[PDB]
DNA sequence: TGTAAATTTCCTACGTTTCATCTGAAAATCTAG
DNA sequence: AGATTTTCAGATGAAACGTAGGAAATTTACACT
């Protein structure tokens, strides 16, 4: 059925990145100075998720690393996967050939050791910070200024910032924006047609003979194209599709398998999410279930009911009015602020996900 | 009724029923280490009492026998270290390894952790060495624990590592580096009723005495355990109770088992508190007469004073509590009250009444 | 001089609850020829 | 009708809360030279 699914994991990195021709150009052009050992311009990359951001960059740096071969360091660090100011600065201080103890140091004195690692480093270095959203979200903006001031307060390194929403550029009050928007690329979501190309070039390395109909790929593409031109969707949707036509022990793939995949993927997206939900958030959701196109009011009502049947003190309606919205973002519920003259101003609330996946997992925790 | 089997199975059992594949696949990977200089790392996952520990001890233990006999193994050093038993700390763990591998003169404190890895290379400088890490889920949960393993697995001194964790999700606790450079994970599926009934029938065979155990009753226990549970340590030690008790005539009936069960669930709590770091006990009593943590800490600082002993900081106290909750002894509540000045930590003593009895008993026996 | 781990010392930001202010079109009332 | 006045049912804002918990600082115990 397959001969390497690995050609479909969001790890593997391809020979060419179709349709990211301008994005690659613009970068390796705006990084050129590295060849004569001269600090390039700081880049700031935004675009949705699965638009190529992480891909392009990790690939352009692997190309310049060889083209130049020149002394030149780059460190790719995912702020999401790090989740702690210590860890970020602990690798940064490992990549410069510096050793830091696991404990004993503290942020402040950590930047100190870092300013030393730079002024002692004779190799121009590019720092990649992926998904900064994450590590500015539930941490401080600080790391930026303090990293800005760092190459600045002793004469050099260069940065590449990759985030997801336009709204993030707004958080850069200080020179943080002035010194990062030096170069500012955008990664538009892919076209369905674009997404077909990308899928076919990776499919021919993955599957077997005519194990995979053209027809499968065009819809696999057009499905994900409809949900924010996401390249990672188009790929999972396909891989799984294959894995599914695998456990159903046959050596082909059917349109029926892809729709199958799609749902299966939700299940796990949501099951994960729902599992890591506050006992109280699980609770508000539960009510919305037993009600199944209702109003914030009726929800709080059936909320108090379960706290009662359970012996677990309720919560303010005020907390529930937002705990709702919160489940909106996660994409489990859908709540809109309607305006109805004498029927008041509610949140019309309803289920985005299936009802079963919402309970089986729900029970998986209690 | 012939106890030797029931506390040292590795001495009786010359094989492990329903784990043959696990055992072979290992001795293979090892022979390929010795004859091929090819490194390998594995992660044994599984619920408790599925033979994780037992298997390992057996690999290790049989290889001790093998280098004696073979000779081409003559030159292979083994270290078996229990990340929980030692401290859980990297420093603690690294010290132990460098203990056996090097020779055994080794500091526990004061040294830079790298100079443990430096020490290990020197003690196995070409000469092949194998590592076992029972409950490595402790080491990993601590700062730099996976950042240790990575420098082990992927370092120079040709060393093959075996990691047996007790927490299954132990990967989500592991850094990409580590997980990436990690070998295959080997999962011990819990036993079913049939598997258990055979295992028991083996133990029954060795330890016990013909007649005293029929077939239905072995079937009985396996039925009991197996059904969502798994766990063989209970299954074996469960027989033991109903065994102890049935010294009557004796025939061993459904009774002997039932009691053996209550006998086991409640007797657990006893030593579960008996062996509880000194201040923990004092803390624990604090809680039984006040669920309010800040309030408990006061009657804590009292008992310490009364036993001429420095009371610990409330911070360290709230932890010992939080930590008692990870133990399943108490249950933390946390009540939040907006404009009404909320945020108070609370703690419930599971049985309150049972625990107290055990606490009293423990303090009292430790005076005579 | 040093390091790793355990505990103490510092300090606030966290998840709410309470109090207070807004919202916006439906419907029920009024308006005047 | 058209033009108002309510009237509903919850949204949206803001303050007050006081310690639980995270991060720095100190202590503990050593090691090496
Ligand atoms: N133009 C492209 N060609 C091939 N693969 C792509 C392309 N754009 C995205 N991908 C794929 O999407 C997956 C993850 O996408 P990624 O570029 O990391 O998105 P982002 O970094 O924007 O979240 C990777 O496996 C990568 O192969
Ligand atoms: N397959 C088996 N054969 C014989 N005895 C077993 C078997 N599985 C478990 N036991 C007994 O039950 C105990 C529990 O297994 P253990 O080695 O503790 O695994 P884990 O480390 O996962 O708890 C063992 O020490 C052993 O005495
Ligand atoms: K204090
Ligand atoms: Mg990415
Ligand atoms: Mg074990």
């Amino acid at each position: 059925i397959f001969i390497n699914r690995e050609y479909l994991l969001p790890d593997y990195i391809p020979d060419e990145l179709p349709h990211r021709e301008d994005q690659i150009r613009k970068i390796a052009s705006i990084l050129a100075p590295l060849y004569r050992e001269e600090k390039p311009n700081n880049i700031f990359i935004y675009g949705l998720t699965g638009t190529g951001k992480t891909a392009v960059v990790k690939f352009v740096l692997s190309k310049l690393h060889k083209k130049f071969l020149g002394k030149f360091k780059h460190v790719y660090i995912n702020t999401r996967q790090i989740d702690t100011p210590y860890r970020v600065l602990a690798d940064l201080l490992e990549s410069l050939d510096v050793k830091v103890p696991f404990t004993g140091l503290s942020i402040a004195e950590l930047y100190r050791r870092l300013v030393k690692a730079v002024r002692d480093y004779g190799s121009q270095v590019v720092i990649v910070l992926d998904e900064i959203d994450a590590f500015v979200k539930k941490y401080n903006d600080d790391i930026l200024y303090k990293l800005s001031r760092i190459n600045s307060e002793v004469n050099k390194i260069s940065f590449i910032g990759i985030t997801n929403d336009v709204k993030f550029v707004d958080l850069l009050d200080p020179r943080v924006k002035s010194s990062l928007s030096e170069e500012e690329i955008i990664f538009p979501p892919y076209n369905a047609e674009e997404l077909e190309d990308i899928l076919t070039k990776r499919a021919q390395m993955a599957f077997k003979p005519g194990v995979l109909p053209d027809n499968v790929i065009k819809l696999c593409a057009a499905l994900a194209a409809r949900e924010h031109g996401d390249a990672r969707r188009a790929l999972d949707l396909l891989r799984v599709s294959g894995e599914i036509a695998e456990r159903m022990k046959d050596t082909k793939v059917k349109e029926e398998y892809v729709y199958m995949a799609k749902e299966e993927i939700e299940r796990d997206r949501v099951r994960d999410i729902i599992l890591t939900l506050p006992f109280h958030s699980k609770l508000v959701l539960m009510a919305v279930v037993s009600i199944s196109v209702s109003t914030t009011g009726a929800v709080y009502e059936t909320y108090l009911n379960i706290c009662k049947k359970l012996g677990v003190e309720a919560v303010t309606q005020r907390r529930v009015s937002d705990i709702i919205n919160e489940l909106d973002m996660v994409g489990i519920l859908t709540a809109k602020v309607v305006n109805r003259g004498r029927y008041g101003k509610t949140k019309e609330i309803g289920l985005a996900v299936d009802k079963n996946i919402i309970v089986r997992s729900l029970i998986e925790s209690d | 009724k012939n106890p030797k089997v029931f506390i040292d199975p590795l001495s009786v059992f010359k094989e492990i029923p329903f784990r043959e594949d696990i055992l072979r696949d290992a001795a293979i990977a090892i022979r390929y280490f010795v004859k091929n200089e090819v490194k390998f790392s594995n992660l044994f996952l599984g619920l408790t009492g599925t033979g994780k520990t037992f298997v390992s001890k057996y690999i290790f233990n049989e290889i001790e026998e093998v280098k004696k006999e073979d000779e081409e193994y003559k030159d292979v050093k083994q270290a078996y270290v229990n990340c929980r038993e030692v401290g859980g700390t990297p420093q603690a763990v690294l010290s132990s390894l460098a203990g056996k591998l090097t020779g055994f003169s080794v500091p526990k404190h004061g040294i830079n952790l790298g100079e443990y890895i430096d020490k290990i290379k020197n003690g196995t400088r070409n000469i092949r060495a194998i590592i076992y890490l029972d409950e490595v889920d402790t080491l990993v949960k601590r700062r730099g624990g996976d950042i240790v393993l990575y420098q082990l697995l992927r370092s120079d001194a040709n060393i093959s590592v075996i990691m047996i964790s007790n927490d299954i999700n132990v990967r989500d606790y592991m850094e990409p580096r580590v997980l990436s450079s990690l070998g295959p994970s080997v999962i011990f599926k819990p036993y079913d009723a049939e598997q258990l009934k055979f295992i028991l029938s083996k133990y029954a065979e060795y330890g016990l005495i013909k007649g005293t155990y029929d077939d239905e009753i072995l079937s009985y226990i396996a039925a009991i355990s197996a059904k969502e549970h798994g766990d063989a340590r209970k299954a074996v030690n469960l027989l033991f109770r109903a065994a102890q008790l049935a010294s009557g005539g004796g025939i061993i009936r459904k009774e002997h088992v039932d009691k053996a069960i209550v006998d086991y669930e409640q007797e657990r709590l006893i030593e579960a508190v008996k062996a509880l770091p000194f201040h923990y006990k004092l803390a624990l009593r604090s809680l039984i007469e006040s669920e309010d943590v800040m309030s408990a800490h006061k009657m804590y600082t009292d008992l310490c004073n009364k036993f001429k002993q420095k009371p610990l900081s409330y911070r360290r106290f709230s932890d010992i509590i939080s930590e008692l909750d990870m133990f399943g002894i108490v249950k933390i509540r946390i009540i939040n009250r907006g404009r009404a000045g909320g945020v108070k930590k609370y703690a419930l003593v599971e049985d309150k009444e049972k625990v107290l009895r055990a606490l009293n008993e423990t303090f009292e026996d430790s005076i005579s």
